[PDB]
């Protein structure tokens, strides 16, 4: 329960290219615009709200199928190739290192077993 | 609906029938039915890339229902494995 904060960063037209490496990938810009100073119930609210921005922005939404702008259409998260999940954990997640997203980035689950992992 | 063993048991339109079973619990509140389905994709499909006929389309066909089972129909059909029904 609290407040969006933060200002993302840029990303071109390969936005979760990098998902899978390192921290992952940020929150755009033009959506941490959108979602700042809004107020949230709980993180799983928040991450609706995000994902349902994602499908709003035309830049972000023509980077994935129709059946995955569905998906974050209701507030879920995109499936990832399958390739890059990781038991039943088979869509991008939110990692974090009350909602800075400039603390927020997105991962795959293979990735993100690895960063908690120390890998 | 029915989720038959094989895609032999599967006409093309029947076919598609699954996938937009698949569609609709895309939107659906949770994927607990969605997995189930998608599991079932995969398992009669036998192609490697599973669920990425759905999700991951290639850009050189088209991204709808019709442009999955003509990726399927092909692919099959290049690996020796038995087609659709034709029914
Ligand atoms: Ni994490």
């Amino acid at each position: 329960p609290g407040k969006a904060t933060g200002k993302g960063k840029p990303v071109n037209n390969k936005w979760l290219n990098n998902a899978g490496k390192d921290l992952g990938s940020p929150v755009p810009d033009r959506i941490a615009n959108k979602l700042r100073d809004k107020e949230f119930k709980s993180f799983d609210d928040f991450r609706k709200k995000f994902w349902e921005e994602v499908s709003k922005d035309p830049e972000l939404s023509k980077q994935f199928s129709r059946n995955n702008n569905d998906r974050m259409k209701v507030g879920k998260a995109p499936k990832t190739r399958t390739q890059d999940v990781s038991g039943k954990r088979t869509s991008f997640e939110l990692h974090e290192e009350v909602y800075d997203m400039d603390n927020i980035s997105v991962v795959t689950p293979k990735r993100h077993i690895d960063i908690h992992r120390g890998k | 609906m029915e989720l038959k063993n094989s895609i032999s048991d599967y006409t093309e339109a029947e076919f598609v029938q699954l996938l937009k079973e698949i569609e609709k619990e895309n939107v659906a509140a949770t994927d607990d039915v969605l997995d189930v389905l998608l599991e079932h994709f995969v398992k009669i499909t036998e192609h490697p890339d599973g669920t990425d006929l759905i999700y991951y389309p290639s850009d050189n066909r088209d991204d709808s229902p019709e442009g999955i089972v003509k990726e399927i129909k092909e692919w099959r059909a290049a690996n020796g494995k038995p087609g659709f029904k034709q029914g």
